């Protein structure tokens, strides 16, 4: 057809469009969540670090 | 067509609210979990210090 | 886009694995755990691979692919073992299927994959390799897969597995040990490279998502500092408006901008409205209202941290070392209203040897923009302190914009008309 | 100033264009309602080719012929002659559609 | 796009004050073509800036014009005093 086939391949298009939104949405907020981790770890071992060096 | 422009919009939200929440969900639990993983090996690195002590004594 | 249909398409060929449950041609007990959890869509029949140990769980058609060496077959197999990899949110997840007795083979059994591009292979093998970012395990070599021509082909150059490799190359950066050792690839000057290049939209934006992956550690952005990169993002930036590339060039920046270890380095501000005015596009996409609230609040960050930097920018011992050296060149102190308005009388010196030196300069620079510098200077210092002009007549100066009206370029005597028109008050 | 004006005109026109139209609440699209010859709409859809070529966004620009159940507007062609008597017509009052 | 419309419309009342400019200069402003192509990029707004920048210095040149030529009639009277 010509009419439901522009359809499809609109629809087609959007669900590619939302789908790399939902790739690069989920990857930043993950990298957010990683970078969250990552100083958190840095917190804890400074705070770690503290009596390892009393004990010591 | 026209249920599939509202169906996007659905999808959207319910992934970036999803994604939103489970990486809010990941930092609180990460947080508690990072403190007893390192806390862990802390006392860890403490045991085998003090075995090293006893060797030095 | 091709490689989801072609995959799509091989789903829909489904492998007749109980003709070849003969293990002489696919694995007996493996193919017999095919039928098992074959209602994938539920998790509780995804537990009896857990039953499987693993080493029946597709580790056995690990180096079966090369057993059957027959295109169509393996294709078949390697695409239906790869689609479950490929949704892999629960299939294994926690290095349960890695090759436990074959971990010296794990990572060296695609390097014979990464290759027949054409049949797709190259793709499977690359969500093979994408165990980094979870999966629980780690590459044991660097140039085995970096430096490999999975991704150094199609990189620096069809572009849809350019997208696909792009994705997976995301997905390895997003380690920091293996992002450290693709920075130690060439991949740093690869990406450039191709940057540069025209290719789709998608694939520069994922390079820019790359480059945002690589601005996360406080040490990489400052030895990244020496390749001049933000001049491509911000012709990226402003020439085409996608609103998401947009949306990864304004992270990658601002990310950059926010490591900020040493000052000396924080100085890409500068740089960055050196080589080009990104400050109107700025201002153009505050106008403009996005629902997305990071692109506004990354947006608010970078236009107050670039106006922090023109600030720390303006001051009257930058314009006097300037001068001094005679390195002159246009430049937002030269054009700084508090600096011309408020530190006019940091412009009277010592014996107005600061204003002396412009004279020099008037008789000595013969670099055209120096001497419109000059000008201009001269022109605002009589504009905002008229009793220097007395002083600039002592000197000679004057006399000096009177010849530069003649000048042989026409910014020069533009420059010297206006400042002695501000000379011309009250005479 | 003289290349200047007519585009600076042209910007204008376009952007009250773009105003007046139903932007997509939902999606970053534009759904808008447009009048059109129906002879011309093959025309309409190589200017929708053209104008998806030259974006990046590759949009096939669905053309739905709309069912309006308002009044279709009453139009005729002319040329250098028959326009005064239509105008003329027309100065009368415009006649009703299909009459 | 109100603000898009509002910046192209002072940008063409600083056009026609221009305009107004040529025409007490007696230029012929043929006006003959290059016009109906119309290009849509978004350096326009530079493009704009631009001409607003040159009606600025017409502007200020206008001014210090008319300041120095009453400073010059001025100090030739006072010649022609002496």
């Amino acid at each position: 057809a010509l009419s439901d086939a522009d359809v499809q391949k609109q629809i087609k298009h959007m669900m590619a469009f939302i789908e790399q939104e939902a790739n690069e949405k989920a990857e930043e907020i993950d990298a957010k969540a990683e970078e969250e981790f990552n100083i958190e770890k840095g917190r804890l071992v400074q705070t770690q670090r503290l009596k390892i060096m009393e004990y010591y | 067509s026209q249920t599939q422009g509202i169906q996007q919009l659905l999808q959207a939200e319910k992934r970036a609210a999803e994604k939103v929440a489970d990486a809010r969900k990941r930092k609180a639990r990460r947080l508690k979990q990072a403190k007893e993983e390192a806390q862990m090996e802390v006392e860890q690195y403490r045991r085998e210090r003090e075995q090293e002590f006893q060797s030095k004594q | 886009n091709i490689i989801a249909a072609k995959a799509a398409e091989v789903r829909a060929n489904k492998v007749n694995w109980q003709s070849y449950l003969q293990g002489q041609m696919i694995s007996a007990e493996d193919c017999e755990f095919i039928q098992r959890f074959e209602m994938k869509r539920s998790s509780e029949d995804k537990q009896e691979m857990l039953q499987t140990e693993g080493s029946q769980c597709a580790k056995t058609f690990i180096n079966l692919m090369t057993h059957i060496s027959k295109e169509q077959t393996v294709q078949y197999i390697l695409t239906m073992v790869d689609d479950m990899l490929q949704e892999n949110h629960q299939r294994v997840s926690i290095f349960f299927d890695y090759a436990k007795r074959s971990k010296s083979t794990a990572w060296p059994y695609f390097l014979p994959m990464l290759n027949r591009q054409d049949p797709f292979t190259v793709h499977m093998a690359a969500r093979i390799i994408a165990k980094l970012a979870a999966w629980g395990k780690e590459l044991m070599e660097g140039s085995d897969l970096n430096y490999y021509f999975n991704w150094i082909k199609t990189q620096l150059s069809s572009s849809q597995y350019v997208q696909c490799v792009a994705g997976c190359l995301q997905l390895m950066l997003r380690v920091n040990e293996y992002r450290f050792a693709w920075v130690e690839a060439d991949g740093v000057n690869c990406i450039m490279g191709v940057l540069s290049n025209k290719c789709g939209f998608q694939l520069q934006y994922q390079m820019i998502f790359s480059i945002w992956l690589l601005a996360f550690s406080p040490q990489m952005c400052e030895h990244l500092r020496r390749y001049n990169i933000i001049p491509v993002l911000s012709d990226i930036l402003q020439e085409s408006v996608k609103e998401k590339v947009t949306r990864i060039i304004l992270a990658a920046f601002r990310n950059f901008l926010e490591k900020s270890t040493e000052r000396e380095t924080r100085q890409e501000y500068a740089l960055a409205m050196i080589q080009c005015k990104v400050l109107k596009q700025l201002e153009n996409l505050e106008q403009q209202k996005y629902d997305d609230e990071d692109i506004s609040e990354d947006i608010k960050f970078l236009l107050e941290k670039l106006g922090e930097s023109v600030q720390d920018l303006s001051s009257f011992d930058e314009y006097s070392s300037e001068l001094k050296s005679g390195r002159l060149e246009w430049s937002p102190v030269h054009k700084s209203e508090k600096f011309w308005r408020e530190n006019a009388v940091r412009l009277n010196e010592k014996n107005y040897e600061l204003l002396k030196i412009l004279t020099k300069l008037l008789e000595v620079s013969d670099d055209p923009q120096v001497l419109a510098v000059a000008a201009h200077d001269v022109g605002e210092y009589v504009r905002h302190y008229p009793r220097g002009k007395r002083v600039i007549e002592q000197l000679g100066g004057k006399q000096l914009v009177m010849n530069h009206m003649h000048h042989e370029d026409q910014q020069v005597r533009y420059n010297a008309l206006l400042a002695v028109q501000k000379l011309m008050v009250h005479n | 100033i003289r290349v200047w004006f007519i585009k600076v005109r042209k910007m204008k026109a376009i952007y009250h264009t773009l105003n007046l139209c139903n932007i997509d609440v939902t999606q970053k699209c534009l759904i808008a309602e447009v009048w059109c010859p129906v002879t011309d709409l093959d025309s309409i859809q190589f200017a929708l080719r053209r104008g998806t070529e030259h974006s990046g966004s590759t949009v096939p620009s669905i053309l739905n012929r709309m069912q309006t159940n308002q009044t279709p507007p009453t139009y005729n062609k002319t040329n250098k002659f028959t326009h005064g008597f239509q105008n003329i017509v027309d100065a009368y009052g415009i006649g009703t559609y299909r009459e | 796009f109100v603000n898009e419309v509002r910046r192209c419309e002072e940008m063409d009342r600083k056009l026609r004050f221009v305009e107004k400019e040529i025409r007490k200069a007696n230029i012929p402003i043929m006006d003959t073509g290059e016009n109906p192509e119309v290009p849509f990029p978004r350096d326009m707004i530079d493009l704009e800036a631009n001409f607003e920048k040159i009606e600025n210095e017409l502007k200020e040149i206008n001014t210090n014009q008319e300041a120095l030529k009453r400073n010059f009639l001025e100090l030739t009277e006072l010649k022609f005093i002496l």
